[PDB]
C-alpha cells in the first residue's frame, strides 16, 4: 500500500501503519447497505 | 345570476366527473410503482422542518402528501383505514380503487351508461367476488405446526416489496417469533421496535426476554442474577400528599425542623413497607428521588426509575409480575421473575436486557441498519408484517397471493355476469377487468410483457387451476401453494370491500362544491 | 423480439441518475481530508 | 480574485463554500490586515493609535490586544 | 445543473406523451357534437371586435379557437388542410385524428408497446383501409342522369347537420344545379356568394344569369 513517509509502494503492516478490522468491515458494509436503499429510490415528491 | 359568495367554486356534473376520475387515478397512479416483489420506494420530503422519509408502505406515502382533490382524499382515507383494520394492503386497496373508477369513466364516457347502473352493478359483482373468495379461503385448523409454516409465508409475502425483501428468511421468523410469543394478544404496544443505528439489516433480531430503555438506580449492581421483581406505580419525588391542602403553620422555627424530619420519615416508612416484600429488583413508573434511589442501594435492592405506562406493561407481561401501588399487604400482590437482568451495551446507549423471563407475552425487537431512513423503513415495514401475522391470529383462514387471490375473484365475477345480462353485465364484467388490473402492474414493476403474462395467469385460473400465481422473478405461471406466497383472507376481504365502498361513493358524486378557504 | 416490451415512464431513469450525481458532489466535498496527507476544514 | 461561483452540483444552504486556492489566500489576506494594522505601533520608535466608538467617544493605545479587541474583527482567521 | 434559459420549457416522454395527447383528445372532444345529422352548433365568441359567429364547420371552430398544446394545433392545420383540399370532413378529420391518439394511449399505457410499433401497425392498417375503400367505391360512368341525381345526394347528405338541414332538398338543386352551371371549372369565384338580410331562409335562390 501507499507508504507517505517511503512515498510509494511499501510493506504497510510492516511499516505499523494499522486499521482495526471493523473499521474496514463496517466502512463497507454500510455503504453498500445505503447503496441499496438510494437505488430503491424511483421518484422523489414533496410531502406536507 | 350568482348564488354562491366569493371564491366558490362550482364543479357540476360533467366536470365533477373529471374531478372526481383525475383525482383518484392520479393518486392510483402515483402508489402503482409501490406494488409488488420488484416494485420501487418512493422518497417523501417536507417542506417544514428539512425532513424526509424512503418509504413503501402506500398509506405513508398518501398520508403524507398534501392534496386537493376531494375524490383523491377519499381514497386516502381508506388507505388510512386499511392501515387501521389491517395493516397491510394500503397500496392494494387504492389501485383496485382507483382501477374501478377508471373503468367507470370508460364506461360513463365510451357507453354512456348511467352511473347508478354502474354502481347497481358494481354491486352484485362485489358480493360475488366476496363469494368465490371465502370458497377458496384455506382456513387452517388445530395443526399449529401447519399453522406456523403458513404465517411465515404471510411475511415472507408481505416483506418482498420492501428493503426486507433481501432478509426475508430471517424477519420473516423474527416476526413469526414475535407475535406467536405474544400468545394471542393482539395489542402492538407489547412488541417494542427499539432502533439503534450501525451494523447490518442481518443483525436486527428479536431479544429473548426484553430490553429496556432504563438505568440503574446510580452506583448499583450492574448485572443483577436470579432476579425478583416488584413493578410499581407509586410516587416517589413528588413526596406523597392528601391531595387537599395541607399547609404547615409552624408557630416558631422549631417545629418546622421536625416537619422537614418527618417527611424523611414518611419515606423511610414507604421504603420499609416496601422492604418487607422480599424482592431485590424495584421498577417504578415514576422518578425515584435522590434519597429512595439510596435506600435501595444500602438495602441492595436495584432500583430503576422512569419506564411510563408503556414499559411497565410490557415487564408485567415479560416478568409475570403485577402493576403494583399501595404495598400495604404484599401478600396479595404477584411478583415478577426472570433469570438475569445484565446491562449491555448497543453501539453507544446502555440497555438493561431481561433474559430468560418467567412468561414470553411481552418483547422487544431491535432493529439495525446502515442509514436512519432504512431503520425508519424497516420499523414501517416491519409494522405491516406484525399486523397481517397479529390478525391472523384472531382470523386464521389463508388465500394464495401473488394475483392468484384476486384472479379467482376475476373469474368468478366474470362468470356471474355471463349470467347477469343487460346493461349492468358490462359494469360487472369491468369490475372484473379492474381485479385483473392488480397482477397488471405486480408484472408491469418487474418487467415482462404485462399484456402477455396476465394473459396467461387468466388462462389457467379460468382453466380451472385455481393456484396458478405469478412467479415475479422468473417471469412465468407458478404454482402458489408449492411456492409458499400465502395472504391473509381479511386483508384481502378488506381490499375489495373498501375499494367497491370507494367506488359507490365517488359513482354517485355529481357536485363538487367548494367553499372561500380559511 | 423487435416489439417487445416498453418502458413506458421516464422519471425513474433521470432521479436515480440526478439523485447519485447529487450524491457524489458530498463525497467529492471530501475528498481532500482523508489520510495524513489530508487536510482540515473550517465551518 | 473574481468572486467565485457557486456549484452547480453541490447544495448548501444560507452558505457558501471556498476551496483550495480562494481560501488559502483569504486566509492570510484577513491574516496580514489584522497584523498589519498594529505594525506601526511597535517598537520605541512605534506610535499611539485613536479609536473613534463612533459616538465620538474614544481611547487612544498602543496596547495591542486592547487594540485587536475594539476593532471589529469580521473574518474567522482574522 | 440547468441547460436552458429562464422562462423555458422542457416537457420529456412521459409528459410529452401527456401532451400529445391531453391535446389532440381535447381538441377532438370540443368538435365531437358537430358530427352527423341530429349534430349541434357552437357560438365561438372573439375578446376583439364584440364579434361572433354561430358555426357547424369544424374547420372553422378549430381554426378560430386560441390554443397553446403543439399537438392540438397539429390537429387544427389537419383541419384546415381538409378544408383546402375538400373542403367537407373538417370534423370527421379531427375526430378520427383524435381517436386514433386515445386508442395509443390506451395501448402505451395499460398495455406497454412501442410507440415506433404502434406506428408499424397504424400503417398497415391505413393502406388497407384504403384499399378495400377503392373496391367499395361506385364509380359514374357516362351517365349524367344517373350522375346528377348522384351529385344530388351527396350535397343532402353534407347539408344535413347545419341549419340547411330541413331545406336540404332545395339547397341541394341550388348547389347541384350551379355547380353543373359552372361546367367542370373548379373554382369558386365564378360562384358569387350575396347575402342579403331579411325574409325566409327558404326564399334563398340562384339567379339564372
Ligand atoms: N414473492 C412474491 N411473488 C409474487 N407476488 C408477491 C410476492 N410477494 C407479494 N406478492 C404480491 O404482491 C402484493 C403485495 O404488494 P405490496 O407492495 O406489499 O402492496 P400492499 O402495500 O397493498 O400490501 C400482494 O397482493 C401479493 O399478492
Ligand atoms: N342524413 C344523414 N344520415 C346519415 N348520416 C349522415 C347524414 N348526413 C351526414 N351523415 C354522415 O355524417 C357525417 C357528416 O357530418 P359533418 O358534421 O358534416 O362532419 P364533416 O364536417 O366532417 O363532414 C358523414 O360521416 C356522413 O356519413
Ligand atoms: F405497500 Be404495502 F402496505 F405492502
Ligand atoms: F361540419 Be362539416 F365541414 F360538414
Ligand atoms: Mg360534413
Amino acid at each position: 500500500g501507499i507508504s507517505v513517509r517511503r512515498s510509494g509502494t511499501t510493506n504497510t503492516y510492516e511499516e505499523h501503519i494499522l486499521q482495526p478490522v471493523l473499521v474496514s468491515t463496517s466502512a463497507i458494509t454500510l455503504a453498500s447497505e445505503c447503496v441499496k436503499s438510494i437505488l430503491r429510490i424511483d421518484d422523489i415528491a414533496f410531502s406536507r | 345570476v350568482q348564488i354562491f359568495g366569493d371564491q366558490v367554486t362550482e364543479e357540476r356534473a360533467e366536470n365533477a366527473r373529471l374531478s372526481a376520475f383525475v383525482g383518484a387515478i392520479a393518486v392510483g397512479d402515483l402508489v402503482k410503482s409501490t406494488l409488488g416483489p420488484k416494485g420501487m420506494d418512493k422518497l417523501l420530503q417536507s417542506a417544514s422542518s428539512n425532513t424526509c422519509m424512503v418509504t413503501n408502505d402506500g398509506a405513508t406515502i398518501l398520508k403524507s402528501i398534501p392534496l386537493d382533490n376531494p375524490a383523491a382524499k377519499v381514497l386516502v382515507n381508506i388507505s388510512k383505514v386499511q392501515d387501521d383494520e389491517v395493516g397491510d394492503g394500503t397500496t392494494s386497496v387504492t389501485v383496485l380503487s382507483a382501477e374501478l373508477l377508471r373503468e367507470a369513466e370508460k364506461l360513463i364516457d365510451q357507453s354512456k351508461i348511467h352511473p347508478q347502473t354502474i354502481i347497481e352493478g358494481y354491486r352484485l359483482a362485489s358480493a360475488a367476488a366476496l363469494d368465490a373468495l371465502t370458497k377458496a379461503a384455506v382456513d387452517n385448523s388445530h395443526d399449529k405446526t401447519m399453522f406456523r409454516e403458513d404465517l411465515i409465508h404471510i411475511a415472507k409475502t408481505t416483506l418482498s416489496s420492501k428493503i426486507l425483501s433481501q432478509d426475508k428468511d430471517h424477519f420473516a421468523e423474527l416476526a413469526t417469533n414475535a407475535i406467536l410469543r405474544l400468545k394471542g394478544s393482539t395489542n402492538l404496544e407489547h412488541i417494542q421496535i427499539i432502533k439503534i443505528l450501525g451494523g447490518k439489516l442481518s443483525d436486527s433480531f428479536l431479544d429473548e426476554g426484553f430490553i429496556l430503555a432504563k438505568k440503574f438506580g446510580n452506583n448499583q449492581p450492574k448485572r443483577i442474577e436470579n432476579a425478583k421483581i416488584l413493578i410499581a406505580n407509586t410516587t416517589l419525588d413528588t413526596d406523597k400528599v392528601k391531595i387537599f391542602g395541607t399547609k404547615f403553620k409552624v408557630d416558631s422555627t422549631a417545629k418546622l425542623a421536625q416537619l422537614e424530619k418527618a417527611e424523611r420519615e414518611k419515606m423511610k416508612n414507604k421504603i420499609a413497607k416496601i422492604s418487607k416484600f422480599g424482592i431485590n429488583t424495584f421498577i417504578n413508573r415514576q422518578l425515584i428521588y435522590d434519597y429512595p434511589e439510596q435506600l435501595f442501594t444500602d438495602l441492595g435492592i436495584n432500583s430503576i426509575e422512569h419506564a411510563d405506562f408503556e414499559g411497565v406493561e410490557r415487564l408485567a407481561l415479560v416478568t409475570g409480575g403485577e402493576v403494583v401501588s399501595t404495598f400495604d399487604e404484599p401478600s396479595k400482590c404477584k411478583l415478577g421473575e426472570c433469570d438475569v437482568i445484565e446491562e449491555i451495551m448497543l453501539g453507544e446507549q446502555p440497555f438493561l436486557k431481561f433474559s430468560g423471563c418467567k412468561a414470553g407475552e411481552a418483547c422487544t425487537i431491535v432493529l439495525r441498519g446502515a442509514t436512519d431512513q432504512t431503520l425508519d423503513e424497516a420499523e414501517r415495514s416491519l409494522h405491516d408484517a406484525l399486523s397481517v401475522l397479529s390478525q391472523t391470529t384472531k382470523e386464521t383462514r389463508t388465500v394464495l397471493g401473488g394475483g392468484c387471490a384476486e384472479m379467482v375473484m376475476s373469474k368468478a365475477v366474470d362468470t356471474e355476469a355471463q349470467n347477469i345480462d343487460g346493461k349492468k353485465s358490462l359494469a360487472v364484467e369491468a369490475f372484473a377487468r379492474a381485479l385483473r388490473q392488480l397482477p397488471t402492474i405486480l408484472a408491469d414493476n418487474a418487467g415482462f410483457d404485462s399484456s402477455e403474462l396476465v394473459s396467461k395467469l387468466r388462462s389457467s385460473i379460468y382453466n380451472g387451476i385455481s393456484t396458478s400465481g405469478l412467479d415475479l422473478n422468473n417471469g412465468t405461471i407458478a404454482d402458489m401453494r408449492q411456492l409458499g406466497i400465502v395472504e391473509s383472507y381479511k386483508l384481502k376481504r378488506a381490499v375489495v370491500s373498501s375499494a367497491s365502498e370507494a367506488a359507490e361513493v365517488l359513482l354517485r358524486v355529481d357536485n363538487i362544491i367548494r367553499a372561500r378557504p380559511r | 423480439p423487435s416489439n417487445a416490451t416498453f418502458k413506458n415512464k421516464e422519471k425513474p431513469q433521470e432521479v436515480r441518475k440526478a439523485n447519485i450525481i447529487a450524491a457524489r458532489s458530498v463525497a467529492d466535498a471530501i475528498r481532500t481530508s482523508l489520510g495524513p496527507k489530508g487536510m482540515d476544514k473550517m465551518i | 480574485q473574481l468572486f467565485n461561483n457557486s456549484r452547480s452540483d453541490t447544495l448548501f444552504l444560507g452558505g457558501e463554500k471556498i476551496s483550495g486556492d480562494d481560501i488559502r489566500n483569504q486566509n492570510v489576506l484577513a491574516t496580514m490586515a489584522v497584523a498589519n494594522v498594529v505594525k506601526s505601533s511597535l517598537g520605541p520608535v512605534g506610535l499611539d493609535k485613536m479609536l473613534v466608538d463612533d459616538i465620538g467617544d474614544f481611547t487612544v493605545t498602543n496596547d495591542g490586544a486592547t487594540i485587536l479587541s475594539l476593532l471589529d474583527v469580521q473574518h474567522p482567521a482574522g
